[PDB]
This record gives C-alpha cells, structure tokens and sequence, in this order.
C-alpha cells in the first residue's frame, strides 16, 4: 500500500562521510583490533575513492544479495 | 564508562527499560555464547573496548571559530572525552584531534589539511561511530565463519 | 585501466595538467604541461633517446631540452604538442583507455571558439571518448567551494577570471577575464632577478625561477611598508640554493613578484588589478546580489597560493566596498586542485549525466555541439 | 488545512495578496502579488531551481528574477500568472484545500466584466470552490469601519475609489474611480530619485523604491510651505541604506512622492485629485445625506498609510465643504487590512449565507451569475 514516508532527516541519515585521516588515525592505534578493522588506513598506499553515500552502500549490499540469490533456487 | 543512560548522546532515559527484559542476564548469555563459537577471553574484552569507543564517540561536540576567514574552523568544546577515548584506543591525541576538524587532500605527491565545518564534523563523528561498529560487526561475522 | 567506467576529469588549465577519475578528492596525475625537445646531437649510440619528452620526464631531462608550453593564456597554441600532452595524460600517467571513460575538460571563460571546437574534435576524433563536457573553470571552483552563491577567481598559470554566480544562476555579463597569471609573474621575476644580478634566460632556468616563485614569494599587505622594511635591513631577505650549484639571496623580489598581480603596471599591462576586477565584477551584478557576493568571495584556484594574499585581498576589497558589508575571502587550503575537485563533484552528479556531449550528436551536428550544450 | 469549513477571504486587490479565514481579525497570509521568472542561465547543476517563483520567495530571490505583477490597476492581466498567485495562496501559504472552503474575492468598482466573469470561471473550474462571492472592496472597508453610513476610499496599489453609502444603501451613481495609487507613486518616486542622482530602473530596484516610499515618505499639509522648508535647510532630509550597499539621502522627495495622490498633474494624469473626487463623490449624492457623509468620511485602505494624510485630507475637504459642517476623516490604524477585515465580517454574517454564489447555479447559468448575484 501507499506508505507515507516522513522526510525529516533523510540527508542527515544518508551521510556516511568517513575520509582518509580517520582510517589513518585509527590505523595508527596501539589497539591491534582497530588497526585490524581498517586495512585502508595505511598511508603507504593511496586511499582511493570514498564509498559514500550510505544509500549507495545499501544499494551495493542489496545488489550483492541479489547476485547471491540468482545462482540459487 | 559512566552508567546512567541519560549520560550518553546515543541513548536516553526514555529507552532504558523494556518492561519484562533485563539486560544483565542477556549480557551473561552472550558472554557464555562466545565461549562456544571460538572467541577468546581477552578477545571479547578487546571487542567491548571497541563498543565502548562507539558509545563514547557521541559525547564529542563542536563549535565554530573566527580564524580562518574561510572555510570556517570547527573545534572541540572540551577534550576530556577525547582524552578518555585516546587513552582507551591507544591513539595519540594530536592525531585524532587534528582528524576531527581537518582532512588531508593528498595529490600525486602533495597533501594538505583543510577545515570541516561544524555540521560535517558531526557527520564525520557519526560516520566514524557507525562505520566502526559496522566493520566490527562484519569482522565478528568473519571470525565466526573462520 | 579502471575497475569501473567512471568519468575522467582532465583539468589542463594553462600550465599544470592535473587529471583523474570522478569521485576522487584529489587528481591521480599532476605534471607540468611542457613538451621538451632535444636541441643537441645524440652522440651515445643505442641509449634509447626519444624524439620529445613530455611533462615530468621533460622536467627531469630539462638540462638538454627546450621546454615548450603547448597552451598559453588558457589558449592551446600547439595542437600536436597538446595531443602529446593528452596522450601522455591518458596512456602514460593514468594508464587508461579513453574510449571507455567520459572526459570533463576545463576551459577559461571568454575563450576562442576554435579552442573548444578543436578540443572537441581531438577528443572525439583522435582519442574516441564516449562523451565529453567542457566547462568553465571557476564555476567548477564554486562546486568544490560547497556553495551555489559566490564570486570566484582561480588565477591559473595563464589566466585569472572572476565568475559571479547567485543562487546557481550565472551572471555572464559580469564575468571578468584578466590575462595576468603565474607565467607572467615568472617572467617578471626573471626580470627582477636579472636586476639583482642573477641572469636566468633559459627555459630550464625559467623553471628554476618558477620554483623560486613557488618557494620564496609572498604577497605583501602594504607594498610601501614592506618595501621600506626591506630597504631598512636584511630582515626578510631569504636565500635559495640553485639546482646543481651556488646559493642566491633574494630580498624585495619576494613581494615585488606577486604585487604585479595586484598592480599590473609592473609588467606594463594596463588593467585594474585582481582586487579591482573582483570589485568591478561585483558591481556589474544586480544590487540585491552584492552582499551575498561579498560574504562569499571565493579565491580558490592556482597562483593565489601565496602567503598573505587573502589578507591583502580582504584589505583591498574592504577598502573598495562600502561600509557595513561583510567581506569574506574564501581561500581554502584545498586550492590549486579545487577547480579539478569541483570537476569531480560535477562529474559525480546524477542529474548531470544528461548534460554530457556524447557521440552520435556530435556525429550529427559537428564541433559546434559544445556551443549548443556547454555554457 | 482547517479544523472547520469556515469560508476564505482572499483580498487580492492590485499589489499585495492578503488572505485568510473568516472570523479572523487579521489575514493569515500576506505576500506581494509578484511572479518572478529567471532571466539568467542556470549554471549550477542539481540545485533545485524552479521555473517561476511566486510572492515572498520571488521577493527574496529578486536579484536574479524579473518581477511581473499579474494584476494592474485592479484588472488582472496575466491569468496564468494569477492562477499561480491563487495556487500559491491556497496551497502554499494557507496550506488548505479550496474545495471545502467558500471564497470571498474582492474587486474594484467600475471594473471590466470579463474580470469578474473569468475570475469566477477560474474559481469554479480550476480550483473547484463550493461557493464564491465577489464584492466591492470599499463596501467591505465600511464593514470593518463599523458603520452603515459613510463614504469610503481605500487607495490600493492600483486603484483608489470612493463609494458613498447611506443607511446601508449604495449610491452607485456617485461611485468615483481614480486609477492613481501606490504603484504610480512608486514610478513617480523612481523618476524624482533619478532627478536627485539615484538611478533605479530594474524591477527589483523598483521594489527598493517601493520600500523607500513605505518607510520615508509622508504627506505634507501645505506643499509650498514644506517645499520651501526643504528648500531652506536640511531639516527634513532623511537617509536610507540601500539593500546590499551604499546609503542614499533623500529630501523633498519624501513629500513630492505622495503629493501626486493629491495633485495628479505630477504624473501627468488629468484628474481632480483624491480630495476633490471625495468631495465630488459627496456632492453627487442627495442633499440630506451629505452631512452624514462628512461626519463619516472613511479613509480605510492601502496607500493612505502615509503620515499626515488625514490632516491634509481634512484640510482640503474642510476647505471644499461649506461651513457649519462636521468633517471627520475616519482613518484607523487598522488600515491596509480593513478591506480584508470587513471581508471577514461580511463572510461571518448569518444572513449573508444565502448570498454566496454556489455550484449548480453557476453550473446552471454560467459565468454571468455574478452579474445576477454580485453588486
Ligand atoms: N605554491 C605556489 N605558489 C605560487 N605559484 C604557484 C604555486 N603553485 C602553482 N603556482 C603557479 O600556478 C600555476 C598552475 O595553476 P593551475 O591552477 O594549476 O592551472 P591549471 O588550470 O593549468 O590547472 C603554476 O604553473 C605556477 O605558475
Ligand atoms: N506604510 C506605507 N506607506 C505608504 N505606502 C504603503 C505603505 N504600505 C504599503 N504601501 C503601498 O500600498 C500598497 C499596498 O496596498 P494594498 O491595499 O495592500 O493593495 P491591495 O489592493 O492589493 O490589497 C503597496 O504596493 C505599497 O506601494
Ligand atoms: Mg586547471
Ligand atoms: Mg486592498
């Protein structure tokens, strides 16, 4: 049916701006777990294009799931 | 960590209690559940340091400044929370403190630190929290699947 | 190559080719726009000497080359050399096939028509790009500025130009173009270094003087107070080690070199200066726009990376503007790339994807298609 | 929307749309009746630029728009633009559905027939109102005046008109209509500001001159005494800061601008003036009415918000009227809305509810139904 969406806060909740120096900053952690979480944080390789926005991340995840379900019954 | 649920930005007093469910028994249910599926004993505490960090990031807030003229700088109002997270996560405080308000544009060989405003400081903080918790969650799934 | 077919942005403005993919925060290829050709005989047999060296390699081998900028004052003058610059841009630095990526070229406003027409002809006919779009460079600087309202100057290597924009609407009757930029400041610095006693006349030595300009020059706030300060003592006198030799020691030339950008009578160019063409570009707009221009004066391109040019700019414009106006000179440290960065932001827009000039309609209409679909 | 189905009153007179619900003491929506359309190219991609901006939004974005009043001298001239004004009135400012509320439109007396006919056609056919009623505007000003006996002038933005009424009975042979109002005073103020040295010719600058007229102009009592007073010294000279810039300083233009309303030969209009059309509107009535008109001279509309227009009005009419008459110029501070407020009082009457022009009888008779049931 005709679902009513309230537009209050769509832009604030699509913004996934995490950039280079945050992954570098947590890559330089003495905690080896957080450094193990962020392999993109090395400055010895360039940080490429950022996966923003979060809606494109969720579209990418649903697209991954649909590449999963298509080869199955 | 403090213990009152009004003391955190990501929580409130109005959500502290499901009427029939207590959190401590489910917490011990989880820490009993992690022993079967291969999570070691310092490992779970190392994950709870990360969940502690994701809880503690939200108490950081930002204010603008007058120099420079454009683009306008944001700064941390008080760095008690920054000191507790930077001691907690074992990070030098100048690294993360510079990492809230600036970002390095790095060209072919040249890099520079530029200002973020107040709102984009809140977006970098929010994105740091939920990206940290998200990649923690995916790492837990990989660790189970190992 | 590239994992995706993401569009290319190739800012080739007048003196420094910088290019990359859309969605990036910084260009992946930055190299000077030079073509060096050897002027001496090759006496060592079987070494591997080339016919012409392009860009950074010509900057390395410059001791035995002559250096020719194929583009001057924003106008391409050697199309075969510029074809070498683009061939080196896609195939050597980026290492990508241009047949799979749309390209976003930048020009200066008030340019020749055959510039954008023949640039379109070389993009579609020689390199076979699927789609292209030539856009005004300061508009792109306002994209990376994060604003839809403001007056912009970039000051590349060959051209500075003010574009005032209000609420997304261009004001093309108030666009100022001044052909005074970093290459002219390099030549004037060659003249005043010849005044001190250091004779640079070679094109390689011209690049040395360009490095002196980039490393030691700064914009004074009061030119007579800094002038009498340097006349007083050796307080601001700074030394520079030349490539492969001796140490020079330059004094007032540090601020006489970019003061030509504010006083174009130093190089003998009758104009108003960068602050007064900015102010006249504001005053040629409608009246209820003007304060929003003063609060969003954007200085976000190339040559304006001097120390103290924002303070001098706000001093001169605040002296020109009436009182009770808020003059705000937006000068980020993201300069010298923000014209490219707004190229990436413009290429990454969803609604922009109908505004590309593709094949088939270039192939229908010919090289005047940019004068249909570009601004 | 609205909790009730209370009737709407939409006073759209000539230059300032003000509307609301019945039973209110003040209109909930007041915005200028302008339609601004962009005259420059949109160069920023994906901003959210519109085709045309209406009302207060067009007043904000006026630096990049051209402003067109869809109604001039009380006569609607652009019906599609006026459809945008009404669409913005019900749906954007009031945020209500017009299919559930009766509407009370206002016109000027001695108007074209196709004005009220086509206005009726757009109210029933485009917006689908259940009932409408078009009424003469100065009669409504006498409703908010609290009187059933008096002569009324309102002076909107496009038309001033005297309606004399005695004991509830209209005197339509003595209705005066003078097409001299605030927009003409704005144009004459543009001319005499051009005389001083300030050149305003743009429609946005026309709105600036309108703001100068509203903020700094006043009606002199003796035009030659105030004229020689301003010729004597700088006593009455007042300064105004322009939008986004410099400060102007205006002198005798403060009282030469509204004196055109008393002397229409300034703008070259052969007529008698507002005081002499008021007096002639009194003298064209029957004799035993006249003193009750003089004791209830109502000046309760738009343009007449100048300082000192009631003293000048009582001076001129008292000079024209015979002695032993009590001339009383009713000029409340409830002006500029009292034509609307009496619209609310007329719509809130119980016995008025049979005088609405509904559907089904408009649908029986066609757009001439107003010439059956409206005055
Ligand atoms: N640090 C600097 N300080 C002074 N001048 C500079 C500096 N960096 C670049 N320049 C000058 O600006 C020119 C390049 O301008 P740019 O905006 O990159 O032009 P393009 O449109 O070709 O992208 C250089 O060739 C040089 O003359
Ligand atoms: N304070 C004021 N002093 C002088 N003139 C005014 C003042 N306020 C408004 N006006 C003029 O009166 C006009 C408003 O008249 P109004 O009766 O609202 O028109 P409408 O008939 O459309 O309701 C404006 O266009 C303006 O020129
Ligand atoms: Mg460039
Ligand atoms: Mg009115």
């Amino acid at each position: 049916g005709k679902v009513l969406y309230q537009v209050e806060g769509f832009v604030d909740k699509n913004n996934d701006l995490l950039y280079r120096d945050l992954s570098q900053a947590m890559w330089k952690a003495g905690h080896a777990l957080i450094k193990s979480l962020f392999p993109e944080g090395n400055p010895a390789k360039v940080n490429l294009k950022r996966p923003p926005t979060a809606g494109s991340q969720f579209k990418a995840s649903v697209a991954t799931l649909m590449k999963n379900l298509q080869t199955k019954n | 960590l403090e213990r009152d649920f009004s003391r955190y930005n990501y929580l409130s007093l109005d959500s502290a209690k499901v009427n029939g469910v207590d959190d401590a028994a489910n917490f011990r249910t989880v820490r009993n559940a992690m022993q079967i599926v291969g999570f070691s004993d310092p490992e779970a505490e190392s994950v709870l340091e990360v969940v502690a960090a994701v809880l503690k990031l939200g108490n950081i807030e930002f204010k603008p400044e007058s120099r420079m003229n454009g683009l306008d700088e944001s700064k941390i109002k008080d760095k008690n929370e920054l000191k507790e997270i930077c001691e907690l996560t074992s990070i030098d405080q100048v690294v993360l403190e510079r990492a809230f308000s600036f970002r390095t544009v790095e060209a072919k060989q040249e890099k520079v630190s530029t200002t973020l405003n107040v709102a984009q400081a809140y977006y970098a903080r929010d994105a740091l929290a939920k990206n940290l918790y998200s990649r923690l969650f995916s790492w837990l799934v990989n660790r189970i699947n190992e | 190559d590239e994992d995706e077919t993401t569009a290319l942005v190739c800012d080739n403005g007048s003196g420094l080719v910088k290019a990359g993919f859309a969605g990036d925060d910084a260009p992946r290829a930055v190299f000077p726009s030079i073509v060096g050709r050897p002027r001496h005989q090759g006496v060592m047999v079987g070494m591997g000497q080339k016919d012409s060296y392009v860009g950074d390699e010509a900057q390395s081998k410059r001791g035995i080359l002559t250096l020719k900028y194929p583009i001057e004052h924003g106008i391409i003058t050697n199309w075969d050399d510029m074809e070498k610059i683009w061939h080196h841009t896609f195939y050597n630095e980026l290492r990508v096939a241009p047949e799979e990526h749309p390209t976003l070229l930048t020009e200066a406003p008030l340019n020749p028509k055959a510039n954008r027409e023949k640039m379109t002809q070389i993009m579609f006919e020689t390199f076979n790009v699927p789609a292209m779009y030539v856009a005004i460079q300061a508009v792109l600087s306002l994209y990376a500025s994060g604003r839809t309202t403001g007056i912009v100057l970039d000051s590349g290597d060959g051209v500075t130009h003010n574009v005032p924009i209000y609420e997304g609407y261009a004001l093309p009757h108030a666009i100022m173009r001044l052909d005074l930029a970093g290459r002219d400041l390099t030549d004037y610095l060659m003249k005043i270094l010849t005044e001190r006693g250091y004779s640079f006349v070679t094109t390689a030595e011209r690049e040395i003087v360009r490095d002196i300009k980039e490393k030691l020059c700064y914009v004074a706030l009061d030119f007579e107070n800094e002038m009498a300060t340097a006349a007083s003592s050796s307080s601001l006198e700074k030394s520079y080690e030349l490539p492969d030799g001796q140490v020079i020691t330059i004094g007032n030339e540090r601020f006489r070199c970019p003061e030509t950008l504010f006083q174009p009578s130093f190089i003998g160019m009758e104009s108003a200066g960068i602050h007064e063409t900015t102010y006249n570009s504001i005053m040629k707009c409608d009246i209820d726009i003007r304060k929003d221009l003063y609060a969003n004066n954007v200085m976000s391109g190339g040559t304006t990376m001097y120390p103290g040019i924002a303070d001098r700019m706000q001093k001169e414009i605040t002296a020109l503007a009436p009182s009770t106006m808020k003059i705000k000179i937006i000068a980020p440290p993201e300069r010298k790339y923000s014209v490219w960065i707004g190229g990436s932001i413009l290429a990454s827009l969803s609604t922009f994807q109908q505004m590309w000039i593709t094949k088939q309609e270039y192939d229908e209409a010919g090289p005047s298609i940019v004068h249909r679909k570009c601004f």
